[PDB]
């Protein structure tokens, strides 16, 4: 499966196995860390 | 205008009858005993026979042995409009995207699944609402 | 050459296949990849984002900004009546659909994980009250009184400095994954909001305030089976 | 491949050990071998049960969907595409094998043996190019085609396979598409929590629909293709086995049946079919 | 914390009730890297001349206000040296810190989705045609959404949707900060340079739209300040500029 | 590329092939596998389970609960006549078919291994007797007297505290595997039950008791050739 | 394949830690799990999000181009070849998935499921050999065919694939053909620097045209082939995700839309579809 | 894959180093980067020129031979086989790319995209089996077929490929068939030593002929097949590059041309197409 | 043999594929490769070569040698008017096309990198002057005065011993690659030449001199997407 | 991709991965080195 039969990188398979995520980009985008337990404002 | 077949059937009766209204005027009076679309007509008769079979299977789909007065308002407004009512209360609607009936009522899901069991019945409904109803509406508007 | 037998599933265009294929332009020099901010790598990252819920699907109120605003008011009238009431399933519930979480689920057939409903108060700063928002697991009817609501899972939101208390509904599904479509089996519960205490406002503050529900997904949230979204339903060529 | 247990050597026994005398009332099937109750010889048995595993028993691919979808003119209807709410129940041959077990976790190979035959007619002179068939698995809840030329055939996210007639049948390994951890071949519960609605397996294991069509827009004369979807359940992790179905199947949504005899009737309790 | 101070360039923004600063997708703005660069024109980097909070025209939050949208690289044209460098440079990269100040008393009700939507391609009121630039980009005044559907050869400013044919309430996927008059007197969204190309024309390309959409209409009892403005200040930190040439006639 | 020759058996859908195939949904996240009790991994495990045998195929008695009950009685009448008599082959014998062992074999074409017939007494606890159950290997006729029955393989079952004595029939097949279908060659023997001693019952106990035969499979049991079951014979679409 | 985060065990809490009480005005989605706001049990969750990645979400191949190109006689016209300015927007199914993200860097598998059907006619007696179809991707700015037999079909440098009907659909992995570092699914800017011209994505990501034709010169009777180009975006590096499109698409050049309701209307704010 | 050279950082320079001031009269193109003449920034450029190599530029396969050979009855003529003196010049698309270089040593992939279409006629009822096509490369000087059924089709030593219609187009990698060490795309000399005879490339690089035919002896009704030979020059060792051809090609034997403008005419030397 | 599934993209002649193929002549002895001078290994090496630009596209002047000569003269007339003015894009600009750089770009769809325009003076050795050549990045109109020209990128060329000063235009593109075709988006700037000082000539020297522009490419120059050249447009068989 | 399935060298794939260039052949063909900074003539 990992073997690539074509020299072109665009010819490789879909990177289905690659599970990466950074929800902090969109779900925690604030500059200052907002802890769930701590009050968010003041 | 807004084409609306008032489908109606009774589990324990005129077992099944349709009242097609092209606008406020009624133009189609289909009956189960006759089996024909009594006021092109052959195709509508076949479609309404399919609807009659679906209504009979829906009556079989309900577990309760009490009377069930199934109704529906199938048609397109020139947008398809599907609203089914059990015992005079709306219980399910046909989602065009998912292309299947459903609602919060348990009988809604029972009837939807029973009709889905029928071969291509959901897509027969899709063709009837998205394509056949507007085609008949435009044909009748041009003719009348 | 090497003896090869054409196994079943050959000369077929499976839509979900990861087979390789000769490139149209061999040795093509792609543009160097710059670090573009916002690299989304999972669709659930988009689902995890608090997204305003059109809770108020009332006719006319939708296709507008009244759809998202939950009208919470200062009064004695209908304070034992739900502030809002809908079904928890983001997939087929008209309220929780058509949003980041709901539209994310609609692109799949099976979903799982806790849904966080973040309730943001939009009113005067002097306004103070308590709203009890309850997720009731399936098996019974939709809550009709706050007494029936506090029996299930509930959160008491004290309107104040935070004013964005979140009902992070739990995963009390019988199966590991629920159905995105309208399935009576493995369906979710019901979200109903009530007045724990009436929101008392000063004479200078407006009586009728608003609430915005934000559907988001937790670290536990996942979907399983890809499907085409029923929302689009393309009529024809564009 | 572990073989059967070899029949251990045995001799005459007058001991207080009663192998034959047991209690099946306990719910325990007696574990006695022929050596236990009879005097037998030591035979090294090599009768492997490899083909008798649920993986191999379900490995045989059996047809599960038979429908006739048509190519004809421009009057597109519901007969130009084959619709199937993917369920093992449709065809009884594999339905009985699957209903030999309550829960089965497996990846399901779906092979589409499309057989296109021109419909008998007055005029069959047409010389159509090789028909291409699209087999799309619509995820449960996803949009389903309304016509043979609808937008839903544009498979942006719905899995699909385009197969040209004359090649190997299109085989697509559908993964474990279930909300739960298994497929409930039997579901004694109901669809809704109010003990109403649809009853049976149909409520759970709601596999998404499968739509088959001719990628070719039209044909001078009508040609009917039989999709003949065959299922090969592999990677079987079957749980809670059940007896093979006795009564013939009547419906694909329920196990509803017309009462059948337990077994073939015989003249008398002492009737043995034997040569004279 | 509620109190905050941002000192970018000559201008300084002080807040007392602002919520936490949002960084667009978690990436702080920075100059285009040599590895990420495509042009060899030695771009000029005005650290304070262009990277400062430009205060846009104040917009009154009305009880019937549907919302507003500014196209940021464009809105800042002919407004300081950032606009001058937009005119005088073919390419341009900048990370915009948008502080939207909507101050109100404790007796004012409402909440605004102040969302920075990158490449928020808007729809047209008449779908067949396409609106002119005078309908998208701010023209002496920010462009205002409409409560219901509108027609004509204009931008489809129906606040019913996000303006791109998409759900407005789902816009929070993009970096945003709600101005809830109960809590927020201002919103602070720090969007990095967000574009497919390393640098693009700041007039030809609209990097993003600042959509300020009141989800709860501003409701205040009589005697309270009716004129509740929504000022927009934007600081283009790291405002890189390649392709220096003659000033554009914009 | 690599020269490949299309060997015979190419572009074919063999039903019994283990060829790989592209997946419809690549990188699909399957639901985590919980330890569901009852993991059946071999069909013979199901066959090995004692399963009540409809020995009494008499008309009317079948399609009922009289099919499984072997009526053993207290009397002098027909006590030199078999209590029951059928053929040992679980595949095509009307008695041993349509049960776990029989239906398990019917899904195959060749079977092997010893069959355990567990005979459970269903009568009064005061009832006491002796039943001689005999498996006669093929080559002769079905046993017609208990004298002809004890010559072959037989078990004497003393009705009592256990009352579930099992005739574990041996494997005296000429070939390694017998035929599931009705084949005169490599066929099995005959199971015949007789009254070693009459079941004496007290006046308060019922005279006519019952016996239930349980067909199960041993650790030596196996099947070889898969086939479609002839039992179903699907008429048409459901 | 990293699974979801397991729900940590929790108990009754009267602390000053307010997990539920937060501020979404800050633009931060609350990171609270069910344990944070509710008393829950320790369940080891194995619900992998592998199929929920942009690589897998876009991995599903969906149709993007539907056109009917014809083979007939010697009167060559524009109907003998199918022309497509390669754009995801054409078909809404994949257009919505792509317009769920502002920028996506990916290599795009282009699968041509050609379906040739003879056009219904008075005379269909023809017996044409197996039709061969040429699918050429013209680079942006390169010469494009004017007729089905033009010089541009001589692909000296333009990529092309010749596929014989009945084989596997022609799958060609087109590399990242973009002037920029990503594909702008949305382009809020204009075509020209004077804030005029074409508006939308069409200005940038100007993928070169795709021309499909029958390599066979002519056919005794007209045969219409549906090209049905399906796109499989792989090697996804999507940036700046966007909400799925709400209003139905009207045009493939702009996002111009007829205003649609935010969501399905419901009777009342307290209306819950529930069993009685 | 080495990328372009990164633009080095530069500042204000008043030195005696004149990068811009050079002498192109010397025949040397100035090697100045933007840093040399302008103040620029340090950008790490990753713009790989992999697809801009002669290997990749010539890697794109373009059609080189278009001819229509026919199957019909028993009246065999010269129209039943397609004859081609293998030369890149035939089709201008690849001819210009090859004539961008004086000498090119390469192995040439020859792909035959045969498209068989029945010739329009009164009677097309025929149902012919799948047509098999023979593509034989006759070595230069070897015997060439006189008829479709001549002995020369018995390829004892001439390379040939038999391809069945509907499969992948027949791709044969012809090796470096040249008497010299390269292919002279331009040959300024003559055919004979007396400064007479044929002039141009045709004298040298005398690649052997290619004959295409239907292996099927006859067809009830005439079917015309378009051979459509496409060339993919790989293993390129191109020498002495030349400017891309300006004038449109008139003949495939010579570079003879009808005089063309140097470039598209413009209103005035100060005319710039620009937005108003 | 080995089970193989025909993945999508099979039995297809992709034009940009690097698949292997059986040779027509196996074990063919190719002619030994001699070191032929001029081994061109990249098409950009050809683009990098200074190539005379037909700047003067005036009707009649083209299809001639007046196309390449930029007529720079000794006079007071129109010295605040551009010596020449065209668009920087070598792909679709009528001036910079049909040359080594321009025709090299026309064979591709996306291009990048700095373009060096080398301006060679062709006049009397006694002639001396200053020409200000400016590349203006897009966003504004074409320069109409030298004041508007010096604002952008400009080079002041002192006519003299070198007389081949090169305006190496920078890469101020918003995207990494521009479009070869006529695309309003990601288009290049404009090249305009002006008289910084009038070229003073002695009475014996000619008043009207010439300039030749040479389009070449830098070490930073690259193209991305191959395409067929629109220049050829072959009518039919040759 | 690098694997060759045919013995013939002409049967191998296109050398797309090979990026080599000597622009000094055509862009710097002068016998004497011409430095950009230095004056080209005298």
């Amino acid at each position: 499966t990992n073997i690539n039969f074509y020299k072109d990188a665009a010819s490789s398979a879909s990177n289905r196995q690659e599970l990466q995520q950074d929800p902090g980009k969109f779900t925690d985008p604030v500059k200052d860390l907002m802890v769930k337990t701590l009050p968010a404002l003041n | 205008l807004s084409l609306l077949y008032h489908l109606t059937a009774v589990s324990s009766p005129p077992a099944f009858w349709v009242s097609g209204w092209l606008g406020p005027q009624q133009y189609l009076s289909y009956n189960s005993l006759r089996g024909e679309a009594e006021p092109y007509w052959e195709k509508e008769t076949t479609d309404l026979r399919i609807k009659e079979k679906l209504f009979l299977e829906a009556f079989k789909a309900l577990g309760g042995k009490g009377p069930y007065t199934l109704q529906g308002l199938l048609g397109c407004e020139l947008v398809p409009t599907a609203k089914f009512a059990l015992n005079g209360e709306e219980f399910m609607n046909f989602d065009l995207k998912q292309g299947t009936w459903g609602g919060d009522w348990p009988e809604a899901l029972a009837i939807s699944q029973r009709w889905q069991q029928q071969d291509k019945a959901a897509n027969k409904e899709l063709t009837f609402l998205l394509f056949s109803c507007p085609h008949r509406l435009r044909e009748h508007l041009e003719r009348g | 050459g090497v003896p090869v037998l054409n196994t079943p599933g050959s000369t077929q265009f499976l839509t979900s296949d990861d087979f390789q294929s000769p490139s149209a332009m061999p040795q093509f020099d792609e543009t160097p990849e710059m670090h573009i901010p916002g690299e989304v790598r999972n669709l659930m990252e988009m689902a995890e984002v608090d997204s305003v819920v059109p809770v108020n699907n009332i006719t006319g109120k939708t296709k507008s900004m009244e759809a998202y605003q939950i009208a919470v008011g200062t009064g004695n009238t209908d304070k034992t009546k739900p502030i809002f009431s809908f079904q928890m399933d983001p997939g087929y519930s008209s309220v929780l659909k058509r949003t980041l979480l709901g539209e994310m689920l609609n692109y799949y057939a099976h979903w799982s994980g806790s849904v966080k409903l973040t309730f943001l108060f939009c009113g005067s700063a002097m306004a103070t009250g308590k709203l009890l928002i309850s997720y009731s697991p399936p098996g019974a009817s939709v809550p009709s009184s706050r007494k029936d609501a506090m029996l299930g899972t509930h959160i008491i939101w004290d309107i104040g400095l935070q004013s964005s208390c979140v009902l992070c509904v739990p995963w009390i599904s019988q199966s590991h994954y629920r159905m995105v479509q309208q399935d009576p089996y493995t369906s979710a519960g019901y979200i109903t909001c009530w007045y724990q205490t009436n929101i008392v406002v000063p004479p200078g503050a407006p009586t009728s305030c608003d609430v915005l529900c934000f559907a988001s997904a937790c670290n536990d949230f996942s979907v399983r089976l890809l499907r085409d979204t029923p929302f689009m339903a393309q009529p024809g060529k564009l | 491949d572990r073989t059967v247990a070899n029949t251990q050597p045995s001799g005459p026994s007058n001991s207080k050990e009663i192998p034959a005398l047991t209690a099946v009332e306990t719910g325990h099937t007696s574990q006695v071998d022929p050596s236990d109750t009879l005097q037998t010889r030591h035979v090294v048995n090599f009768h492997s049960r490899s083909e008798s595993t649920v993986e191999n028993f379900m490995g045989r691919a059996a047809c599960v969907f038979m429908d006739q979808y048509k190519l004809n003119g421009e009057e597109t209807s519901t007969d130009n595409f084959a619709v199937w709410t993917i369920n093992v129940r449709e065809m009884a041959q594999l339905r009985r094998k699957c209903e030999l077990f309550t829960y089965m976790r497996f990846d399901i190979e779906m092979t589409m043996v499309i057989t296109s035959c021109q419909d008998q007619g007055t005029q069959l002179e047409q010389d159509m190019p090789v028909l291409t068939h699209q087999i799309m698995y619509v995820p449960p809840g996803g949009p389903i085609p309304a016509k043979v030329d609808s937008y839903e055939w544009q498979t942006s996210t719905n899995p699909s396979v385009f197969w040209t007639e004359g090649n190997a049948p299109a085989r697509m390994s559908i993964p474990f598409i279930s909300v739960g951890n298994a497929y409930s071949l039997f579901y004694d519960g109901w669809s809704h929590f109010t003990q109403d609605g649809t009853y049976g397996y149909t409520t759970l294991n709601a596999m998404g629909k499968l739509f088959v069509r001719h990628v070719n827009k039209s044909s001078p004369h009508q040609i009917t293709s039989t999709i003949r979807v065959y299922f090969k359940p592999k990677h079987i992790k079957a749980w809670v086995p059940r007896p093979p179905r006795l009564c013939p199947y009547i419906n694909k949504g329920d196990v509803n049946f017309v009462v059948t005899e337990v077994t073939d009737a015989r003249k008398s309790i002492t009737d043995t079919p034997h040569p004279e | 914390d509620r109190v905050r101070s941002m000192t970018l360039g000559n201008s300084t923004i002080t807040t007392q009730e602002s919520a936490n600063v949002v960084v667009g997708y978690g990436e702080w703005p920075s100059y285009l890297s040599d590895k990420e660069a495509t042009a060899e024109d030695q771009p000029t980097q005005p650290d304070v001349a262009t990277c400062r909070f430009y205060t846009l025209e104040s917009v009154q939050w009305e009880k019937s206000s549907p919302g507003w949208w500014w196209k940021f690289p464009e809105a800042l044209k002919n407004m300081g040296l950032f606009g001058q460098n937009m005119h005088y440079h073919y390419l341009g990269r900048a990370g915009y810190t948008i502080h939207v100040q909507c101050n109100a008393s404790k007796f004012h009700q409402g909440c605004l989705l102040v969302v920075c939507v990158p490449e928020a391609e808007m729809g047209c009121a008449d779908t067949s045609t396409t609106f002119p630039a005078t309908e998208l980009t701010t023209e002496e005044e920010p462009h205002v959404f409409t409560s219901d559907s509108i027609t004509g050869k204009k931008v489809q400013a129906a606040v019913c949707n996000a303006g791109m044919g998409v759900g407005v309430g789902n816009l929070t996927i993009f970096p945003h900060q709600w101005i809830n008059l109960r809590t927020n007197n201002s919103a602070t969204i720090v969007m990095p340079y967000i574009n497919s190309v390393p640098m693009d024309n700041m007039f030809r390309h609209y990097n993003f739209t600042l959509m300020i959409i009141p989800f709860a209409p501003l409701n205040f009892n009589e005697g309270a300040t009716a004129y509740v403005p929504v000022t927009v200040t934007i600081a283009p930190m790291y405002a890189e500029y390649n392709g220096l040439r003659l000033a554009s006639t914009q």
